[PDB]
């Protein structure tokens, strides 16, 4: 199908008013509708509303409708959805999910989505990240593998780029989700699994590139030997 | 009020076997304005049923639930990689408001792993910096359900324990997890034993992966 | 020198009855406003209000008082501001699409003025309304009353108010603080149709001294 236009994510205070804008690239909404629906990370499409786009008749969902407006922009083609009150918890993935409308009938069911709008309430100014290594214990070795540690912590905003030897060395590599830890701070992990004969022998860098705050990080893992 | 309740959403099956996901709602409603949603994660959902069966567009007859009344159901014939997601349904009906589903975790059936549990001791760079973080590595245990707890100094902690959970690795189709104990330096001098005891369904007897700050 | 001498007006033709209206009608109808048998006394046709928006389609506008036609079909619409450029034959638009469209070769005139204090008010007269969709285009001349809610989907919502089972009237948002597109104007049209009839309508001919 197509694709809908949508607004690129920042991050604001608690207590704003966020405007998130969702347009169809050649589909105006003529009698056609929409609305929003929020998700965080692993959570319920949370629903926010719907509009008759054609009309501007609403429905608030009776949770945030002292704070959730929406208006359209015909001329544009365009619809908005300001959410004031801003609070910590609102901290979410937007969607903006419309059914396709044929001017004489529309698939029941919105089937037509945006994008999708990162929205950060928490603080601050971008973390650029901080990487420390987790060498694998000397002792632990004997099992023919070792496990080679590489923490990021705290970094703002939503998640950094992590590579295991500019990005040559995959086997043995997973990346740990999210890891909002304590006012909202985002880390997470990265361990590589290599044999235990290929530990001094080898160079082991993590190669963490930040492109929000511009933060590229080298640091190696050398197992201390114990 | 409509409270639509789904299915035991955590399916754990094998492929091509049949699946069933009821959505028990809480009222009664017209069996047309439900619809069932599929999501990978990372992407939003996509449509799947119009009205009773209506197979979507290019989606076969496979995906053919049905239900009325407070009853709604959705029903999987054969499993496929497309398959394994977040389903949803939603009801839609009026101007009233369009109430929505939890979701249902549709993912492939396995055999009961084991978290090869590994702890870290904090690096010394991180000492440094005043801060010590002790990392308690699971990986390829499964089912995901596994419960992760800090014994320091046989004295027991589970506030400051950050966990998250990856999803099941395309190598091994199984999760690996990670708890952080973080605290400061101070503690990290005021304490001398640090450990993660485990427990997991596939493990029939707690595992405590136990370092020592004099030998790590 | 020429005696151009001719009976007396005889009645005026009532079209200041529908101009000086007191409240006009909405698109969603016609006034639709037959005038019988007199004078048509078109003539009288500047002291409307400052700023007549006046254009036509097929007679000359000073001169339409010699050309006698045969009838007049008479109505009258307020229109949301800026669509004025709508009403016009043959030019696509929201209004022109499914509310009021002139056929391609409708001789006659289009007559639109702004409208303001009369029509807006500080409180707000939602009174008027205006079509939203239909099945299918209107053909042209043609009054839908049906306030029957849409089908966009496969689904016949029969009577409740739905998701793609929608309302067909929206109001005129009129609020006097609103923009000169925006302001209302009250756009009419005369039909000067022509028939198999002796063409009682006709424009008046002044005369000469004695
Ligand atoms: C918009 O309206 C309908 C929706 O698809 C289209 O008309 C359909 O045409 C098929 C042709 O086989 C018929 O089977 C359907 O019965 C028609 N729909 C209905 C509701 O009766 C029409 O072609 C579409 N037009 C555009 C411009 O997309
Ligand atoms: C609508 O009403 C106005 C107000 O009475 C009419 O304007 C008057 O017309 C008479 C004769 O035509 C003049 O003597 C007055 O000076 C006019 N007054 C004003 C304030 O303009 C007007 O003719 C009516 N409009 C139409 C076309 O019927």
């Amino acid at each position: 199908q197509v694709q809908l236009v949508q607004s690129g994510p920042e991050v604001k205070k608690p207590g704003t008013s966020v405007k998130v804008s969702c347009k169809a690239p050649v589909f105006t909404f003529s009698i056609s509708a929409v609305q929003w629906v929020r998700q965080a990370r692993g959570q319920r499409l949370e629903w926010i509303g719907w509009i008759v786009v054609g009309s501007g008749n609403t429905n608030y969902a009776q949770n945030f409708q002292e704070r959730v407006t929406i208006t359209t922009d015909m001329s544009t083609g365009t619809v908005y959805m300001e959410l004031s009150g801003l609070r910590s918890e609102d901290t979410a993935m937007y969607y903006c999910a419309a059914p396709y409308c044929n001017r004489t009938t529309c698939y029941d069911g919105f089937d037509l989505w945006g994008q999708g709008t990162m929205v950060t309430v928490s603080s601050a100014s971008t973390k650029g990240p901080s990487v420390f290594p987790l060498a694998p214990s000397s002792k632990s070795t004997s099992g023919g593998t070792a496990a080679l540690g590489c923490l990021v912590k705290d970094y703002f905003p939503e998640p950094v780029t992590v590579s295991w030897n500019s990005g040559a060395l995959t086997s043995g590599v997973h990346t740990f989700p999210a890891v909002l830890q304590s006012s909202g701070l985002y880390s997470l992990s990265s361990v590589v699994t290599v044999p235990s004969s290929s530990l001094g022998t080898q160079t082991y860098i993590c190669n963490v590139n930040h492109k929000p705050s511009n933060t590229k990080v080298d640091k190696r893992v050398e197992p201390k030997s114990c | 009020e409509i409270v639509l309740t789904q299915s035991p959403g955590t399916l754990s099956l094998s492929p091509g076997e049949r699946a069933t996901l009821s959505c028990r709602a809480s009222q009664s409603i017209s069996s047309n304005y439900l619809a069932w949603y599929q999501q990978k994660p990372g992407q939003a959902p996509r449509l799947l049923i119009y009205g009773a069966s209506s197979r979507a567009t290019g989606i076969p007859d496979r995906f053919s639930g049905s239900g009325s009344g407070t009853d709604f159901t959705l029903s999987i014939n054969r499993l496929e990689p497309e398959d394994f997601a977040m389903y949803y349904c939603q009801h839609y009906g009026g101007l009233s408001r369009w109430t929505f589903g939890q979701g249902t975790k549709v993912e492939i059936k396995r055999t009961v792993a084991a978290p090869s549990v590994f702890i870290f001791p904090p690096s010394d760079e991180q000492l440094k910096s005043g801060t010590a973080s002790v990392v308690c590595l699971l990986n390829n245990f499964y089912p995901r359900e596994a419960k992760v707890q800090w014994k320091v100094d046989n004295a027991l902690q589970s506030g400051n324990s950050q966990e998250s959970v990856t999803e099941q690795d395309s190598k091994d189709s199984t999760y690996s997890l990670s708890s952080t104990l973080t605290l400061s330096k101070a503690d990290y001098e005021k304490h001398k034993v640090y450990a993660c005891e485990v427990t997991h369904q596939g493990l029939s007897s707690p595992v405590t992966k136990s370092f020592n700050r004099g030998e790590c | 020198e020429s005696i151009v001498r001719f009976p007396n007006i005889t009645n005026l033709c009532p079209f200041d009855e529908v101009f000086n209206a007191t409240r006009f009608a909405s698109v969603y109808a016609w006034n639709r406003k037959r005038i019988s048998n007199c004078v048509a006394d078109y003539s009288v046709l500047y002291n409307l209000a400052p700023f007549f928006t006046f254009k036509c389609y097929g007679v000359s506008p000073t001169k339409l008082n010699d050309l006698c036609f045969t009838n007049v079909y008479a109505d009258s619409f307020v229109i949301r501001g800026d669509e004025v450029r709508q009403i016009a034959p043959g030019q696509t638009g929201n209004i022109a699409d499914y509310n009021y469209k002139l056929p391609d070769d409708f001789t006659g005139c289009v007559i639109a003025w702004n409208s303001n204090k009369l029509d807006s008010k500080v409180s707000g007269n939602y009174n008027y309304l205006y079509r939203l969709f239909r099945k299918s285009n209107l053909k042209p001349f043609e009054r839908d009353i049906s306030t029957e809610i849409y089908q966009a989907g496969n689904k016949p919502c029969n009577g409740v108010a739905g998701f793609n089972c929608y309302f067909p009237l929206r109001s005129y948002s009129f609020r006097p603080t609103y923009g000169v597109g925006h302001q209302p104007y009250r756009v009419v049209v005369l039909s000067f149709e022509l028939l198999h009839a002796p063409a009682t309508v006709c424009g008046p001919k002044k005369s000469t001294n004695l």
